[PDB]
RNA sequence: CAGUGUCAAGUUGGCAGGUAUUUGUCUGCCAAAGUUAAAUACAGAGUAGGAAGACCGAUAGCGAACAAGUAGCGUGAGCGA
RNA sequence: GUACUUCUCUCGUACUGAAAGGGAGAUGCAAUGCAUCUGUGGUGUGCACACGUCAAAUCCGUUUGAUUUGCCCAACACC
RNA sequence: UCGAACCACCUAGUAGCUGGUUCACAUCGAAGUUUCCCUCAGGAUAGCUGGUGCUAGUAGAAGUAUUGUGCGGUAAAGC
RNA sequence: UGCAAGGCCGGAAAGAAAUUAGAGGCACCAAGUGGGCCUUCUUCGGUAAGCGGAGCAGGCGAUGCGGAAUGAACCGC
RNA sequence: CGUAAAAGCUUGCUUGAUUAACGAUUUCCAGUACGAAUCGAGACUGCGAAAGCAAGGCCAGCGAUCCUUUGCGAUGAACAAAUCAUACCAGAGGUGUCAGAAUAAUUACCACAGGGAUAACUGGCUUGUGGCGGCCAAGCGAUA
């Protein structure tokens, strides 16, 4: 939309905004990220306190895929148990079994306390994961 | 002026305007309406060309390779020359009666080889082959 | 300025740290190596105009028993003597 | 060409706020420790208590009701 | 702007008083101090170890922390379009306790003791008369006024 | 005639910008209700229809569950269960499993929240079926729902002064925690100021 | 990658395994010969055939709706209604 | 163009460390164990509570208790 | 055309510099100052200002006095 | 033990510092401006200035109207 | 500025001129560094009989990113080992244009963008200079 604009709604106005005595120009601030040390040192150093370093070292061939750990919650695990598949886990006492890295979720993080008694299968589970489970009725298993 | 703006990173400084002066090196995908007619056009008159064989070949599973993937299952190029021998199929006939072959594959576990060589013989019972 | 070669430390040989090695190898000398490498102008900047004249003193407190060097560091002074309060 | 002129007038027209009241950023931090080691020690019981005595009423809210 | 140190523009300011010298007060030694009270932040030199910069100098605030031999006093700031509640550190020597409320400290010690004197307490004593009225005065001595050149 | 005031004027936001034709008709709703009535709800749920969307934060059942369980504590044990009004909309929580039967008013549910709510044994209404039931809002919980720890919120700030633990704005989050953001980089954003 | 100097080994192998070096293992692969469709780029020969448009509407749209790369300009490269 | 789409990816529900890596519920008994819901105080809508108040009559303005929603300040715990 | 020709192209070269920037009404409405910058024909940052607000707000109100209570060393004075 | 201290607390407390009480508090986004000039009061530098540099407030800029014949600034408004 | 049984003088004994878990603050301020200070805490201490005093000599005397460098005791990503490198940490080498480009001229052959923000010019203004004048004359010669 053109009509929405604001140099199309100030038409007349013969500055569009931008003023009389400080005439709008081209770049005149350096062009781009310039002067992030020299005149613009004030916006850099109090909006971006980090940028202009060098930290920590190098990982040259950084591939994602050996890299991968994404997490669930303890209070987040009945979000893998549908009520039918909770339904069995109220009938002849069998225990979901949740599978985590099938949706994802390599990780099995211990966060709140877990709701529902199950028994998780995840490759990696924290100490205080792998106690709260162990002690509401399921049991961690480790999987690949 | 600036002020709590993330620092922009454009990348947009290497000619890719066609402007009068540059050629421009811009790929707008005005035609791919077109092109999904243009192939399913293809792959319509493509299959009844040759009828009455399938279109796509036969591929094995294959499982994918990192530790991100590796639970999920995919179609892979070319079974081996091990799943065509454990079902008996000579891999330069198999590989001309739509079962495709790939003699790179090296069927590390024989679990995975167990999947394919029984996918094998379900297409070598449903297929009639007849002569010519 | 002086200062003694024996300090006292309850917590005692010093060195006066003089270091400078100027590795080669060293990662921001090796991509220097490369970097200022071949054609261009002397691809880097170099101090030129003049300097702090006096320099300021690190001074390692190496203890006598047998590890774990210390380092101290004094003020600017011109000229500095171990001499140990004669 | 330093001037001052007009500040004191900018300085009055969004107002000179005034100061935040103690009750806003009493922070007793930084400050000397023993006392705040001690005024954390009596937190933690006085929350303690807090709790326990929320644990009564509820108690007592029921059986005499 | 040559100089602008810590320490600037302050010869009358940190400078002792006439005939009033050296060590200070055995009182403002013995005085006691609480997180809470008011301050008078009067730097007094002779101790040059622990003023505060000249502008806290007339300043009276909050005690928010009593460390063993120096006083944090909150001071008002009004910096330019806010105040800042500044958090100086200085020993007890630059410290009064500020009088500041012994206006209605002393006030209402007396003020309630009689308006409960007044309202129940065991009696109620008369108190300070009227100000502002008439009156048919009588004169002691007349006079006039011409010049006196 | 000299006034000073002129600035004194605050933005009240005298209608809404939603354009939602069957959040019009809760608003003529509870411009009747909340004028022609001595309703202290109706005029507070009233300004709060109006609201944006972004000022009309969601409450989950958790926090709904909570402080109506902070409420059911004090009561007379068998008086009523109290509305629970939300001038946003409610949204499901895995981390809640069980459920009170508890009424509840929103302009919106999840699909997850409205059966949850449903299955749990409570009955989720709407503002014209609560202006039939209580339409002065007696016995009505009026909440609002978290709108801090939103990540807009936390933005607000400068991230480089100090005891400012706003998150700047940065696409890589391995960017910036260089000079600036270390102890040994020159200066360390102080993580602490007495404000 | 190139140039110069140097210049191998032989499956008791060679190269690749994104930090150099040596010593080992392991994994993949087998350079220094060659061909190979399709999916991909292009409206330039519109060659052949076209179809469209929230486009421009004769100072616009191609420079050119017309005997337009024309008349005319330039020693010329070119310029250009 | 419209209609459909498993699959995947993407952002985020979890953060942190330079890295190896690690990874946040509360309460009571304990210094891990067992029942296992705002975490604390404070400032704090609305409503229910009783509290009287020129109050046409009695519904509301006053207010004090209850819970306090959001928010903020302080300092717990935990990663 | 010459202290570097001419044509075409890169090229719509860059310009903190100069000129211009197309309707109405309404609601408000400034600044030439702070600090930093090879900075002083410019920026960035605060202030000023607008819009959107959020919020329990006769209060954490005030370019004002009173009352107490501090502070000061200029005018005059005195050498 | 109890004083005093901190974090608290309930029982209880009212005023026999004027006025306006033209509502407090934060928050976000974003311009424009970053060449000022004059003036009152006082005052640094200069022979001096319709001079340069300041402090204070007011203005002009950005603003007419009324009148000092006349005037960005004065006097009223 | 300050200090007089000292903060100066003399002597004594000493290293607190150190590590500081650095916690907070002040000044500059944008309430950002930096620099210098202030109040602390933890050691370990010295000097004192002790209370106390000391984390230099008060307050000027100093330095970012990167790089080099030393101290201090995780990684090099198919594994393993030792070097090598890097990393975290604390310092040092330094940016005096001192919040930190790596720097000589000349142009009258000069060109451009502009500038009365800024000179020669021009219009003024400045009245002291340079040059003219008044009363009063020790007297000159009280004035031809
Ligand atoms: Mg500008
Ligand atoms: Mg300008
Ligand atoms: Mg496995
Ligand atoms: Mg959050
Ligand atoms: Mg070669
Ligand atoms: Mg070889
Ligand atoms: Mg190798
Ligand atoms: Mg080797
Ligand atoms: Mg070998
Ligand atoms: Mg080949
Ligand atoms: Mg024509
Ligand atoms: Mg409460
Ligand atoms: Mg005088
Ligand atoms: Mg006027
Ligand atoms: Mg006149
Ligand atoms: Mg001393
Ligand atoms: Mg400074
Ligand atoms: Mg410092
Ligand atoms: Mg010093
Ligand atoms: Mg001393």
């Amino acid at each position: 939309p053109t009509r929405f604009k604001k140099c199309r709604h100030q038409r007349g106005s013969t500055f569009c905004g931008y003023g009389r005595v400080g005439k709008h120009r081209k770049h005149e601030s350096g062009r781009g990220n310039a002067g992030g040390m020299h005149h613009h040192r004030i916006n850099f150093d109090k909006y971006h306190p980090g940028y202009f370093g060098k930290l920590g070292m190098d990982h040259y061939h950084r591939k994602k895929n050996p890299m991968w750990k994404p997490t669930i919650n303890l209070n987040n695990l009945s979000r893998l148990i549908a009520a039918e598949e909770a339904a069995k886990a109220t009938k002849g006492g069998t225990l979901p079994v949740v599978d985590l890295q099938s949706s994802g979720y390599a990780k099995l993080l211990g966060n709140g306390h877990i709701q529902v008694p199950c028994i998780v299968k995840a490759r990696y589970v924290s100490k205080l994961a792998d106690k709260k489970i162990r002690k509401a009725g399921g049991a961690v298993v480790l999987q690949a | 002026p600036k002020g709590n703006n993330a620092i922009p990173h454009v990348h947009q400084k290497k000619h890719w305007n066609p402007c009068s002066s540059q050629k421009g090196n811009v790929k707008v995908f005005l035609n791919q309406p077109a092109q999904k007619h243009r192939r399913r056009r293809l792959r319509l008159l493509k299959a009844k060309k040759v009828f009455p064989r399938p279109l796509k070949a036969l591929r094995p599973q294959v499982n994918c390779p990192t530790v991100r993937h590796n639970m999920k299952r995919r179609l892979g190029r070319g079974f081996s020359p091990a799943e065509l021998k454990a079902a008996g199929l000579n891999p330069q006939y198999a590989a001309t009666i739509g079962i495709r072959v790939d003699s790179r594959r090296k069927n590390k576990s024989e679990e995975g080889m167990n999947v394919n060589v029984q996918r094998l013989k379900t297409y070598m019972s449903k297929l009639v082959l007849f002569p010519m | 300025v002086n200062y003694p070669k024996k300090k006292v430390m309850h917590c005692f040989k010093v060195v006066q740290y003089k270091a400078g090695k100027a590795r080669l190898f060293a990662r921001g000398k090796r991509r220097y190596d490369r970097k200022q490498s071949g054609y261009g102008g002397q691809t880097k900047p170099v101090f030129h105009k003049k300097a702090k004249t006096t320099k300021k003193i690190v001074l390692k407190l190496q203890c006598s028993g047998c590890k774990s060097i210390r380092q101290v560091v004094l003020k600017r002074t011109k000229h500095f003597e171990l001499n140990d309060k004669k | 060409n330093h001037t001052n002129h007009n500040q004191s007038s900018k300085n009055h027209r969004n107002g000179i706020k005034g100061p935040m009241p103690l009750h806003l950023h009493n922070s007793k931090r930084g400050s000397w420790l023993p006392a705040l080691v001690n005024a954390r020690r009596v937190r933690k019981h006085n929350q303690k208590a807090a709790l326990k005595k929320r644990r009564e009423r509820i108690a007592a809210f029921a059986a005499k009701n | 702007v040559h100089s602008y140190g810590y320490k600037s523009g302050t010869r009358h300011l940190f400078a002792k008083k006439f005939r009033k010298h050296g060590a200070p007060s055995v009182s403002t030694i013995l005085t006691n101090i609480k997180v809470g009270d008011y301050v008078d932040v009067v730097a007094d030199s002779a101790v040059r170890e622990g003023m505060p910069h000249k502008y806290y100098h007339g300043r009276t605030g909050i005690v928010w922390n009593v460390t063993p031999r120096g006083v944090g006093v909150i001071i008002n700031k009004p910096v330019r379009t806010r105040t800042l509640r500044k958090r100086i550190c200085v020993r007890f020597e630059h410290v009064r306790k500020s009088r500041c409320q012994e206006a209605f400290k002393a006030k209402e010690h007396q003020f309630q003791a009689y308006l409960a004197a007044k309202k129940a307490g065991k009696a109620l004593p008369p108190l300070k008369k009227s100000s502002r009225m008439g009156g048919i005065v009588r004169p002691k001595n007349v006079e006039v006024l011409a010049r006196r050149v | 005639d000299l006034t000073g005031i002129s600035k004194k004027s605050r933005v009240i936001r005298h209608h809404t910008y939603s354009t939602n034709p069957y959040i019009k008709l809760l608003i003529k709703l509870y411009k009747f209700l909340a004028k022609r009535t001595s309703s202290g709800f109706n005029k507070v749920v009233y300004q709060r229809l109006i609201k944006s969307r972004s000022n009309r934060a969601p409450i989950s059942l958790s926090r709904i569950a909570v402080v109506m369980k902070r409420k059911a504590v004090f009561t007379a044990k068998s008086k009523a269960a109290p509305i629970a009004v939300v001038v946003g909309d409610v949204l499901d929580d895995v981390r809640m499993a069980r459920i009170p039967a508890m009424r509840v008013c929103a302009l919106r549910f999840s699909k997850s929240a409205r059966q949850s709510i449903v299955a749990a044994g409570g009955e989720c209404l709407t503002f014209d079926q609560l202006a039939m039931i209580a339409p002065t809002g007696k016995n009505t919980y009026l909440l609002r729902g978290r709108k801090s720890g939103r990540e807009s919120v936390r933005h607000f700030g400068a991230s480089g002064v100090p005891g400012s633990h706003s998150k700047p704005y940065a696409t890589n989050r391995g960017k910036e925690t260089k000079r600036g953001r270390r102890t040994g980089r020159s200066y360390k954003r102080k993580a602490f100021r007495h404000v």
